[PDB]
């Protein structure tokens, strides 16, 4: 009387499902309903190139403040170890799948939002816990012990 | 999502006879690496060119926005690529080695 | 493009709604106007090739509609010349409304 | 994954009833009649 | 593209549609009908009972040979069932 | 894949409703679902298919002895216009590559 | 309004919430939803080739203003034809002008 | 025996009663409400009391998101995935029964002239 | 406006109006295709080693051994076919070595091509392997690069720098794209070349054929080769034109083509005919232009053949009927122009390719070229075929080969029966089960071909099958049902007795099954069996009828089309054996019935039920629901048909004058329907009248032919003429009935009225007038 039938059932998710439905491998952090591009929201805004919110990204090595490039945002975004992840990063301690950074809709606000990179992610050199989307303003720092590098936010203006 | 028709490689024409492969590489590189690209050489192919990218998709939003795009007083005709057509020119063979390599190195 | 000539050709044939027998220069209008559905990447060719080259056009007829106060003016041009110019119509106002050219001030305005 | 679009937008039921472009009605001929939209009984 | 099979002449009647109805095969006339159509059942066999000879459709009525190709003797050479030179269906 | 066209000459004819032939049942709620995925399990079937109704009970079949999928499922819904909903929807569905059928019973 | 409660409630908007204006403002707000929408959405400067649409077409248009392809229709004259049978004396009232009874019909529910 | 045959015989009416439709039965039932409504409702017309409340307004559920509509209406299950799955046949079917209601209108204007 | 633009094709429209797709996702796989004596037994070992050096293919060395069935008859002709499955170099050494060790031990008592396609499926296992060790976007090189390109192009790197932004770019396509960037454009006044195909006329070209076309859009002119695939251009003429171009240059090219050669023609015309945008007539036209030069060249397409078999195999499977008698035909063109060899030694390798769909269409193609080069010619093949030990793809191929011949050739199959039976045989036992299904479905076609003779040849392949019908489960048990439910017409009533009530139960059990394949197989066999002089009346009645009635009557059927024909034919011999009131009386009831198909398929089976057994059988009551039934389905169409009228008009010729009760009810019905609204039912209530007239004369009402004469009289100013046709044709029939001077319209009256109608155009009006009109003036 230790196991009366040897098989049993599930009631649980199939690969192929969760598979199908997210594959660059499959993925993590579908995008929300909110999900919208910000160029599009800066024209809802009637905003020319002039007076538009461009959030722009900023590099420093965490070792040296002393750009490897500049990044924009307006084209979500997936940051991630590298080929799958869109937004790779060469760091050594970033998981296949490290975090993501999505624009939602609550007017147009940037957000970041941790996977669960087995390390963690340092804001503002203070980590947040994982799942739940973290809004992001203006001036705020990211770093991905294990952090080789760091970046900035930028909305375009002057 | 999308047709299947199309393919990586694009038929490029109206072309002028001058034109640089500097331009070529510079304007059509926004949309993805170049897998390379040939242009005719030859009296009736001159003016004529072919694109072909590392990806498709990449192809998808080139002729995209580069549908009808201008250069110079003119406007390129963007086509996708067919297939098969001429081809047995080359052959199929040189298979063996390569195949004995992934049989080899990996030993499946 | 295929909008547009669309939209031109049917604006013609609303002329011609009613359709009785008409007479032969409207006969070959619906004709023309109907071979265009067809083949329209033909018509478009066709069309850019007139407004590429040709410079010389046919007599244009002309006969005065009569409001039994003030006389209207009416021309008639030969069906070719017709789907030619419709077709120019619809894309030089689609582009103008695009590009903002007419000021607001200008109001016998689609809006209203 | 689920199939995700900012907004909403429209349903369908009716997003897609009437005729289309169709234009007016006729040069305004008076043989037309078509005055009324739907039959008398 | 369409020629006769020419196998070999049985006993099984010849069966015209509405259309064909009234024509002798060979010299495509109404004339004097006076003899009988035969056909191998090589050609007239299942789908093709009491079908036409031509067509392919049901056949109404059967096919009367006219004078002319009985004095000519052409009545007596293989089945003139028309194959098409695709198959016969 | 023959039901689709039906389907089709059911609405090309203009059949107009109750002489369909899901009017053919009236009495039945459990569905056949064939060609399934052996990967596929319950909860799966269930998420998937709730979509059109609420699924009461399904049996699917899996070999008494190995204990795996024999690739399909007989299935029963809350619901019957669920039924008639699921067979004339959700047929000719891909999954996992391959395409699944399904039908009354 | 009905598009903002949309967008926050995620779900989209049904016939019914629309049934109330559905056939209400100068645009005709139902002319959103024709089917060929899409192609009257690159149509431009309609209003005034009405207008002159006198001088390529003899006949004379009095309807020139407006269209209803654009603007949809803008009124409704079901009600003025029951009110008119209405005011005759109903179907007995006006039939009992004319031969009707002459047909030995049943009913006029019938006539065709 | 006798709790066996009713193990079995009682699994009839159970698996019997659920074979059908279990939604469709509910709805059945509503109808025998209906009658109750007839033996003291004989002629009902207006502010008689049912119709008053009745206009005086005007177990987990499937939350996330939005079900596509169904000829029926029928909001989906509990757990269910929240994904459409479909040929698509509903909205085409849906589409195409709507274009029909135009094509009748459009086919009367014929008529006058 | 931003709203209006929030709310922000008709050519798609019209234009997909002319052709279609048609096409599934299965047969898409065509845009995938590129262009192209016991020392017999130790000496089939010796043979074996041979052929094995010049490795493993089973085919040809069974193709070699296939001879010897003949022995003694072997010659001369064995040199010619293997000259074109091997090299026809060592053809001569192996071919020559072989006769001579044969002549003295009787004394005493292409490569490349199927080297193709093992490298295709070796690579198949290298990448299916690598996942389980872990498509068109795979990686290419340079040999690869060059293979697709057509002659005459340079590569190019422009900088080592661009290149490195090439590279870059890939990193760059991320990063880039997250940078800064933008475009704008400024206000300023402003030579725009371009090319149509100008010379004199040169029919317009689409945007996307001017690929194929480009070569004819530059104007350099008059300086070999070059100028006859520059002035093959023709093709376009063909394709795209007034229809007097596409006549013109249809001949043209037909007697130019002794001179361009086959080589050029279909260099520059596969492209076309395989083009993903090709309509259905260019298809169709395309196809014109090969058969008519392949009436001429013969010898010379012996290299294009599989190159041209290629693109023509997806016309066998088509929808279009038209296109598989064209495909059919002019596959039977090119095997009988080619050579046989060439066919054979061309086909091969497309037996064992990996997908199905090639090895279907193939078969199909085998069965073309057997009915043009005849079945005993290319048996030694086929047999050597079924029995290949490599893999039982090809069997299966094979195996389909058999019955696309047996469905082809059909009735003339009948000679080489008894071989092909003792080729297909082995297959049945097979383990693999597709092998065996395919079998016995062959069979099936064999025997259905077979109508009754050759009983014998079938012989030993039945008792297997018998057994089969025990255990199996599925498709396949299915399968068997219809090979035996051919074959028991052709058997002996006593055997067949024994055999048939065997059949019989099984046939009862599985009715039951959803499986539409399966209800129509077990469908067509009800027919058979219990269309057997050999079978008892009471027997069917009790055990079949009410299940036949309840599982296969149902609006799943009707809706369909094969399985509603099927089902009226099967319906229509049971009445044939049980009589008629049974058959029915049962389906009476459901004239009534609220859909149209199923009322229009009862009424089809009642027409030819009392088609054939007479109305005589008929008591009185089911006799009330009949005509009932017949009036009230025929008051309510939704389409116009024949089967509802000729469905009537059998109805009450056949039931004489027992019907003249109902006259009254009839007519009645027949002149309110006469007038209803218009252009629907006035033209189907008089041809109604038509064809009731007889039975409306026989019986003597006078009355009623007073008013369908002058009501009809009446008729003749209707304007719409698919109406008054139908009264023409009313009128006639009346005419045929009552005679000459008894014309309740007096001649008089009708003819000079008919006069003026002659100007009438539209057919049906003159065909009926003119017809009427001779009548009356003969
Ligand atoms: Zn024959
Ligand atoms: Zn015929
Ligand atoms: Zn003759």
């Amino acid at each position: 009387n230790l196991q009366a039938q040897e098989e049993e059932r599930e009631f649980y998710n199939a690969r192929r499902r969760e598979h199908r439905q997210r594959n660059d491998p499959g993925g993590n952090n579908k995008e929300k309903e909110v999900p919208a591009k910000e160029k599009p929201s800066f024209e809802l805004s009637g905003a020319l190139l002039e007076d538009t919110n461009t959030f722009r990204g900023v590099v420093i090595k965490y070792s040296e403040p002393p750009r490897w490039r500049l990044y924009p945002f307006k084209n979500a975004y997936l940051l991630g170890r590298h080929p799958i992840d869109h937004p790779s990063c060469s760091k050594q301690h970033a998981v296949f799948q490290y975090r993501l950074v999505e624009y939602t809709r609550a007017r147009v606000k940037p957000y970041i939002i941790d996977l669960g990179s087995g390390n963690g992610t340092f804001l503002n050199n203070k980590r947040i816990e994982p799942q739940r989307y973290y809004e992001l303003k203006e001036k705020d720092v990211l770093k991905f012990k294990d952090d080789e590098d760091e970046e900035e936010e930028e909305e375009v203006s002057d | 999502r999308l047709p299947p028709e199309v393919n990586r490689i694009l038929y490029i024409r109206n072309l002028p006879y001058k034109i640089t492969a500097e331009e070529m590489y510079d304007i059509f590189g926004k949309y993805g690496p170049i897998r390379q690209i040939r242009v005719g050489n030859t009296p009736e192919t001159r003016g004529t060119a072919y694109v072909v990218y590392e990806d498709i998709f990449d192809a998808k939003n080139a002729c995209d926005h580069l549908s009808g795009f201008n250069v110079c007083n003119r406007y390129l005709v963007v086509l996708y690529y067919n297939a098969n057509r001429a081809f047995q020119k080359m052959d199929t063979k040189k298979k063996e080695e390569q195949l004995k390599l992934l049989k080899e190195k990996y030993g499946i | 493009d295929t909008k547009l000539l669309i939209l031109a050709l049917e604006r013609l044939k609303e002329a011609y709604s009613v359709k009785s027998r008409l007479n032969q220069s409207q006969r070959e209008e619906l004709g023309l106007i109907e071979q265009a559905y067809d083949n329209p990447h033909e018509a478009l060719s066709r069309i850019k090739r007139h407004l590429l080259t040709q410079r010389a056009f046919k007599e244009v007829g002309i006969e005065f509609m009569d409001l039994y106060s003030h006389l209207v003016p009416v021309y008639d041009v030969e069906p070719l010349e017709k789907i030619t110019d419709a077709y120019l119509d619809q894309y030089l106002w689609y582009e103008a409304d695009k590009r903002r050219l007419f000021p607001p001030w200008i109001k016998p305005a689609d809006t209203e | 994954n689920p199939r995700t679009s900012n907004e909403v937008q429209y349903d369908q039921r009716l997003f897609n009833q009437s005729k289309g472009m169709d234009s007016g009605f006729a040069g305004g001929e008076d043989e037309i009649y078509n005055v009324y939209d739907q039959a008398w009984r | 593209d369409l020629i006769f099979c020419r196998k070999q002449a049985g006993v099984a009647i010849g069966r015209l549609c509405e259309k064909c109805d009234g024509k002798c095969v060979i010299c495509d006339s109404y004339v004097r009908p006076c003899t009988l159509v035969r056909i191998c059942d090589e050609c007239n066999y299942g789908s093709y009972q009491g079908r036409c000879v031509i067509c392919g459709g049901p056949g109404v009525s059967d096919a009367y040979y006219c004078k002319e190709c009985t004095i000519q003797e052409k009545d007596r050479d293989g089945c003139p069932k028309i194959v098409n030179l695709g198959s016969s269906k | 894949k023959l039901i689709n066209e039906l389907n089709e000459r059911e609405v090309q004819l203009g059949v107009a409703d109750k002489v369909s032939w899901h009017s053919e049942y009236k009495d039945s709620a459990w569905i056949f679902l064939g060609g399934l995925p052996y990967e596929l399990t319950e909860g799966d079937i269930i998420c998937v298919f709730s979509q059109y109704g609420e699924i009461v009970n399904i049996n699917l079949v899996r070999d008494k002895k190995t204990g795996k999928s024999k690739g399909f499922c007989f299935l029963c819904y809350e619901d019957q216009r669920s039924t008639i909903l699921a067979v004339d929807n959700f047929n000719g569905i891909k999954i996992k590559g391959r395409t699944i059928r399904v039908d009354h019973v | 309004l009905k598009r903002q409660e949309a967008i926050a409630q995620n779900r989209r908007l049904t016939l019914e919430d629309l049934e109330d204006s559905w056939d209400r403002g100068i645009p005709r707000i139902n002319t959103l939803f024709q089917k060929d929408r899409h192609t009257l959405a690159y149509d431009k400067g309609w209003r005034v080739r009405t207008d002159f649409k006198q001088y390529q077409v003899l006949k004379q248009n009095p309807f020139w203003w407006t269209h209803q392809r654009h603007d949809g229709k803008l009124w409704n004259l079901n009600n003025y034809r029951t009110d008119m049978i209405q005011a005759l004396g109903g179907v007995e009232g006006i039939l009992e002008h004319t031969l009707f009874k002459g047909t030995y019909f049943p009913t006029w529910e019938g006539l065709f | 025996q006798r709790r066996k045959a009713e193990k079995d015989s009682e699994r009839d009416e159970l698996y019997a009663q659920w074979g059908k439709g279990l939604a469709q039965s509910r709805q059945q039932q509503q109808n025998v409400e209906d009658a109750m409504k007839e033996m003291q409702k004989p002629l009902a017309r207006y502010i008689d009391d049912e119709d008053l409340d009745r206009m005086l307004r005007e177990r987990p559920r499937y939350s996330g998101p939005a079900p596509p509509p169904n000829r029926f209406n029928i909001w989906p299950g509990y757990r269910w995935d929240g994904v459409d799955r479909s040929n698509g046949f509903e909205q085409k079917r849906f589409a195409r029964l709507a274009s029909k209601k135009a094509v009748e209108e459009l086919a009367y204007k014929w008529s006058v002239e | 406006p931003g709203y209006h633009a929030p709310v922000a094709d008709p050519f798609a429209e019209h234009r997909p109006p002319k052709i279609a797709d048609r096409e599934d996702e299965y047969k898409k796989h065509r845009r995938t295709m590129i262009i192209s004596a016991e020392k017999a037994k130790a000496g089939e070992l010796k043979v074996v080693n041979g052929a094995a050096a010049s490795d493993q293919t089973p085919g040809a060395t069974p193709k070699k051994l296939s001879s010897w069935d003949q022995a003694e008859t072997p010659g001369h002709t064995p040199s010619l076919r293997w000259d074109e499955t091997p090299g026809r170099a060592k053809g001569s050494e192996t071919p020559g070595a072989t006769p001579g060790s044969k002549i003295w031990d009787p004394t005493p008592s292409a490569e490349t091509p199927r080297t193709d396609r093992g490298g295709d499926s070796i690579g198949e296992t290298p990448t299916p392997g690598a996942s389980k060790r872990k498509e068109r976007n795979r990686p290419l090189s340079d040999e690869e690069l060059d293979a697709m390109f057509p002659e005459g192009y340079k590569v190019l790197p422009p900088p080592a720098g661009y290149v490195p932004i090439r590279t870059p770019a890939r990193k760059l396509t991320a990063t880039p794209t997250p940078l800064g960037g933008m475009t704008g454009f400024h206000m300023q006044t402003e030579m725009k070349s371009v090319n149509d195909q100008p010379s004199g006329n040169l029919p317009f070209l689409k945007p996307d054929d001017i690929q194929y076309f480009d070569k004819l859009l530059v104007d350099v002119d008059e300086s070999e080769e070059q100028k006859e695939r520059k002035i093959m251009k023709l093709l376009l003429k063909i394709k795209n034109g007034t229809p007097p171009m596409r006549k013109a240059a249809l001949r043209q090219i037909t007697d130019k083509a002794r001179e361009f050669g086959a080589g050029p023609l279909f260099n520059q015309i596969l492209p076309l005919l395989m083009s993903p945008t090709l309509e259905d007539q260019e298809r169709h036209l395309l196809v014109k232009v090969i058969d008519r030069i392949l009436y001429k060249l013969d010898d010379l397409v012996r290299p294009y053949v599989h190159k041209i078999l290629v693109v023509i195999e997806p016309l066998l499977i088509d929808e279009d009927y038209y296109a598989r008698v064209e495909g059919r035909e002019i596959i039977s063109n090119l095997a009988k122009a080619a050579g046989l060899a060439t066919m054979i030694s061309t086909m091969r390798p497309d037996i064992d390719n990996m997908d199905e769909y090639v090895r279907n269409t193939t078969a199909r193609a085998f069965a073309v070229v057997a009915s043009a080069l005849g079945i005993p010619s290319l048996l030694p093949f086929l047999k050597a075929v079924c029995k290949s030990k490599k893999s039982w793809q090809a069997r299966h191929t094979g195996i389909k080969i058999v019955q696309q011949i047996a469905i082809l050739m059909g009735c003339a199959i009948l000679p080489h029966l008894r071989s092909l039976v003792e080729i297909i045989e082995h297959g049945l036992v097979d383990e693999q089960q597709k092998v065996r299904t395919i079998s016995a479905l062959a069979i099936a076609a064999l025997a259905e071909a077979a109508t009754p003779y050759g009983i014998e040849s079938f012989d030993s392949v039945l008792k297997p099958l018998w057994k089969g019908i025990r255990q199996h489960r599925g498709k396949g048990l299915a399968a068997f049902l219809k090979a035996i439910g051919y074959l028991i017409p052709l058997m002996d009533a006593e055997y067949a007795n024994y055999y048939t009530r065997e059949v019989m139960l099984i046939l009862i059990r599985e009715f039951q099954s959803p499986d539409e394949e399966m209800k129509k197989i077990v469908l067509k066999v009800v027919k058979q069996c219990c269309g057997t002089d050999g079978v008892e009346a009471n027997y069917i009645k009790t055990e079949i009828l009410p299940p036949f009635f309840k599982h296969f009557w149902q609006h799943r059927m009707a809706l369909d089309r094969r399985n509603y024909r099927q089902l009226v034919d099967t319906t229509v011999e049971l009445a044939n054996k049980v009589g008629a009131a049974e058959i029915i009386s049962r389906i009476v009831d459901d004239l009534k019935d609220e859909a149209e198909q199923y009322r229009k398929m009862v009424m089809e089976t009642i027409e030819k039920i009392m088609g054939n057994l007479g109305a005589a059988d008929i008591d009185h009551k089911l006799e009330e629901q009949l005509i009932d039934g017949i009036l009230y389905a025929f008051q309510e169409q939704t389409t116009e048909d024949s089967v509802m009228l000729n469905g009537f008009g059998t109805v009450v010729n056949a039931l004489g004058k027992r019907v003249k009760p109902y006259l009254p009810q009839i007519c009645g019905t027949v002149l309110w329907r006469l007038n209803n609204k218009s252009a629907k039912v006035r033209q189907q209530a008089a041809d109604l009248i038509s064809r009731t007239a007889v039975v409306m004369k026989t019986c003597q009402e006078e009355k009623l032919m007073g008013h369908l004469g002058v009501v009809l009289y009446e008729y003749l100013g209707e304007e719409y003429p698919e109406v008054l046709g139908s009264i023409l044709g009313a009128l006639k029939a009346i005419v045929n009935v009552i005679g000459m001077h008894k014309m309740t319209p007096p001649i008089k009256d009708l003819l000079p009225r008919l006069t003026p109608i002659l100007k009438n155009r539209h057919e049906k009006v003159q065909e009926n007038c003119i017809d009427l009109v001779g009548r009356i003036a003969d």
